[PDB]
């Protein structure tokens, strides 16, 4: 057992230098002595960037570095560019026989100014509650860089189960919009005193509730 | 040097698939070759590992024993023989070569402890839809101010909305194999079923 | 009269208790005089209290192989197979170096491991002489239209007999009860015996033989995964330090019909066996009576419903149905000469009746050699039928 984590966003100016983290919970020394970076551009199949913790393959960009301690794993890349917005995920492994991917980074190289997002929050309808069937749906509007953080509260204990969110995409305006979905049953969405949308952007939080 | 991936498309739940990938420019019997599979818009998640020999075939922990991993050195092919399929194994399967752990272990036989490796080959991925019905109910999204509806449970994509004859969010895969989106009176067609829906939002 | 069409037929007569032998295959009709003629057949024979000493895998199938290995100075490798009872594994050494994937040459730990799986085993099964159950079919000869040949035996009693409770009294509705004191006649004891059975084939071995075999085995206190001694079907290969192969050691199946050539064999029917053995019988007819015989004479003509008929021994059978008035009613039955002076043949199904008119009476008898006449029934409408018997 060993599971790896990145941060869900990270977003920098072209030119500048950013690093992105890979940590591990039942990890050690070697898990990171091991690492392996990723990129998949969007659409496209993913590349080597790293391994062996710190090693550049020939073709791959000197921009491109990596470094690793006892307790993370990180790739640095310096004077960003346009063509480096992609996702990056890291590598290593799980046990001494399988291996194990981080959840990934979304890498924004910033164009305009950043922008906090809109959040609305629909409680079931009455007609969807006739059905026998309870659907919370959590709008999420008007974000730059298209990367947040969902998490849903039932009174004050976080929801996991029924959840779906959706990935962000572009709206007309170029700012990012996403939405997700907490699924219960009409006695569930009863069973509570409140049930709550939490929304993560640049580090901040909003959070509504019905 | 490339790999080609076959075998992806729509499956039934609890049906079974059978995944093939042609290698070529490279001494693909000395290789481990590796599957790694993608949700759509999620995650890399790594699947198996067989190699030279296929003496060592390893799997993922949610693969309880459903997929099978193989391999034809002669016919430089990879498969994967995937049982027992759910909503949760739709994705985009890669065809992936170990390029790294050839430098160090030409043979490509020993199974050693987490040795240096580094998945530097990939194929373009076939894509695997696990869903069970083969051809949605529309709900208002009650109120400046937003307002909107909410079109669930309908396959496969894609649903337009469309306002008195706006922000209409992408779908998201339930757990159930049907989709659902929303749009922000809403008409919502559904050309795949020939269904059209036409809904008052009031406050 | 379920013996009627079986070729192992044995007539048996007694003095006024008799001695029968009964066995499987073997049919036994007994007369005696003023009592009713029976059919005795052992049907079935079972072990019913078997302790599972041993189980054998006879086929093996290996199965889920897993490997791993260490670099020289790298320590031991290990699996978390090596723990779990269904896998087989073994440790060995193979040549490590630069071109192989270690920074320093020399011998470099490997284990395989993989899952025994058995397809085919033997069980030895210790059976008590005592708990050898005997099922016993007492048809009478009741004449009943059904009865000839009817294995159902909803016309004979079922009786069960071990070689401790030999003495059994069985009623027979409408003949009163028989008395029967078995002993079995075994071809070989139970005295040190291990009842192999395969699959559908069992043998009588000597226990240590059978305790000796060199297979994998489960005792018969785990009828269970963990199979002992695998490594007699399981070999492990790594001749060139290279790599190691797990390899299954083949179907021992025909190899054991081959040493068990001289071992006495048993035919086998899940839990049931089909035992060459006898049974030796002692029963008495005391308490037996004829289902009757305090009844007067047909007044009335009877009809031939089914052409007369020869069994393997000679003796005939004829089913005849009534067409008069009476019944219940007793039938006047004769094998006599072609002139009718004496009276020749010997009456099989003793004190023959018709119990009602509809259903048909099927009566057996050993008709004389050469010309008889069978006579059934009384004047007018008597039915008068030649017979040849070479
Ligand atoms: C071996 O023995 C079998 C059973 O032995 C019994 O022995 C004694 C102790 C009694 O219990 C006795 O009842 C049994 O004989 C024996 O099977 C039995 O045979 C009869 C046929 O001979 C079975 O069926 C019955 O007959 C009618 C047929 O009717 C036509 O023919 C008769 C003349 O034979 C005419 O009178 C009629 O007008 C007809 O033209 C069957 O149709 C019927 O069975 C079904 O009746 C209705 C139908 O809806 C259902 O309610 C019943 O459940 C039946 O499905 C009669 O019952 C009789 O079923 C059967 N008994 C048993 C227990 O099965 C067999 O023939 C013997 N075999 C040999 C080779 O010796
Ligand atoms: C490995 O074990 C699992 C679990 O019992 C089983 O489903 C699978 O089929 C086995 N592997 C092979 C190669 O049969």
């Amino acid at each position: 057992q060993s599971v790896l984590t990145q941060p869900v966003s990270v977003s920098g100016s072209p030119g500048q230098s950013i690093t992105i983290s890979c940590t591990g919970t039942s990890s050690n020394a070697d898990t990171y002595n091991l690492v392996s970076w990723y990129q998949q551009r969007p659409g496209k199949a993913p590349k080597l960037m790293i391994y062996e913790g710190t090693k550049r393959p020939s073709g791959v960009s000197n921009r491109f570095s990596a470094s690793k301690s006892a307790t993370a794993a990180s790739l640095t890349i310096s004077g960003l560019q346009p063509e480096d917005e992609a996702d990056y995920y890291c590598c290593s492994y799980a046990t001494s026989r399988t291996l194990v991917f981080g959840g990934g980074t979304k890498l924004t190289v910033v164009g305009q100014p950043k922008a906090a997002p809109s959040v609305t929050l629909f409680p079931p309808s009455s007609e969807e509650l006739q059905a026998n069937k309870a659907t919370l749906v959590c709008l999420i509007s008007d974000f730059y860089p298209g990367a947040v953080t969902v998490a849903w509260k039932a009174d004050s204990s976080p929801v996991k189960a029924g959840v779906e969110t959706t990935t962000p995409s572009k709206q007309s305006n170029n700012k990012y919009a996403a939405s997700s979905y907490l699924s219960l049953t009409p006695e569930q969405w009863k069973s509570h005193r409140s049930y709550s949308c939490q929304v993560t952007h640049e580090g901040s939080t909003v959070e509504k509730t019905v | 040097v490339q790999l080609v991936e076959s075998g992806g498309g729509l499956v039934r739940p609890g049906g079974s698939l059978r995944l093939s990938c042609a290698a070529s420019g490279f001494s693909y019997s000395n290789h481990w070759m590796h599957w790694v599979r993608q949700a759509p818009g999620k995650g890399l998640v790594w699947v198996s590992r067989i190699n030279s020999d296929g003496s060592t075939r390893n799997y993922a922990d949610f693969v309880k024993g459903r997929f099978t991993i193989s391999r034809d050195n002669a016919e430089n092919t990879l498969y994967l023989e995937m049982n027992s399929l759910t909503a949760d194994d739709t994705a985009v399967y890669y065809c992936v070569r170990d390029g790294v752990r050839f430098y160090y272990d030409s043979t490509g036989y020993y199974p050693d402890s987490f040795f240096k490796y580094g998945m530097d080959v990939w194929g373009q991925g076939t894509t695997v839809t696990v869903s069970s019905a083969s051809t949605p109910s529309v709900f208002p999204l009650a109120p400046t101010a937003a307002l909107g509806c909410l079109v669930k449970d309908y396959f496969p994509e894609p649903v337009t909305v469309s306002w008195n004859s706006v922000h209409t969010f992408p779908a998201v895969l339930q757990s159930s194999g049907l989709y659902s989106l929303s749009s922000v009176i809403c008409n919502v067609n559904h050309k795949p079923s020939n269904t059209k829906v036409d809904k008052r939002v009031e406050p | 009269m379920r013996c009627i069409g079986i070729s192992n037929r044995d007539f048996v007569e007694g003095v006024s208790w008799v001695d029968i032998v009964l066995e499987h295959g073997s049919c036994v009709t007994t007369m005696a005089k003023n009592k009713p003629t029976l059919d005795f057949e052992l049907i079935k024979t079972e072990a019913k209290q078997p302790a599972t000493l041993r189980k054998y895998c006879i086929e093996a199938k290996l199965t889920n192989t897993t490997t791993e290995s260490r670099c020289p100075t790298q320590g031991e490798p290990s699996l978390n197979e090596e723990q779990d009872k269904r896998f087989i594994c073994k440790h060995s050494m193979v040549d490590r170096g630069w071109g192989n994937g270690c920074g320093l040459f020399g011998k470099g730990g490997i284990v395989t491991c993989a899952k025994f799986t058995c397809k085919k085993n033997m069980e030895g099964k210790i059976v008590q002489p005592e708990n050898l159950e005997y099922t016993i079919v007492i048809t009478p000869h009741s004449g009943e239209e059904h009865a000839v040949g009817n294995d159902t035996g909803k016309h004979g009693k079922e009786i069960k007999i071990t070689p401790q409770s030999s003495t059994t009294e069985a009623e027979l509705t409408g003949y009163g009860t028989v008395t029967m004191e078995c002993s079995p006649r075994t071809g070989l004891d139970f005295n040190e015996m291990v009842l192999l059975q395969m699959e559908d084939k069992a043998w009588l071995v000597h226990r240590q033989w059978f305790l000796d075999l060199p297979l994998p085995w489960l005792p018969g206190a785990d009828t269970g995964s963990n199979w002992i001694q695998k490594e007699t079907l399981v070999t492990f290969k790594n001749p060139h330090a290279k790599k190691q192969d797990v390899v299954v050691l083949g179907s021992q199946e025909g190899a054991m019909h081959t040493a068990l050539t001289g071992a006495t064999e048993i035919q086998m029917s899940s839990g049931n066996l089909l035992f060459t053995g006898h049974l030796k019988c002692r029963l008495r007819m005391d308490k037996l009576q004829l289902k009757g015989m305090s009844y007067s004479m047909c007044t009335g003509k009877f009809k031939i419903v089914k052409e007369i008929a020869e069994t393997q021994h000679g003796t005939i059978v004829i089913r005849v149905q009534y067409e008069g008035d009476g019944s219940p009613c007793k039938i006047p039955f004769e094998i006599t000469d072609l002139e009718k002076r004496h009276v020749l043949g010997r009456l099989i199904t003793v004190n023959p009746i018709v119990t009602e008119k509809d259903s048909p009476v099927n009566i057996e008898a050993e008709p004389p050699f050469g010309d008889s006449y069978i006579i059934v029934g009384v004047e007018p409408g008597q039915l008068k039928l030649n017979w040849l018997r070479p």
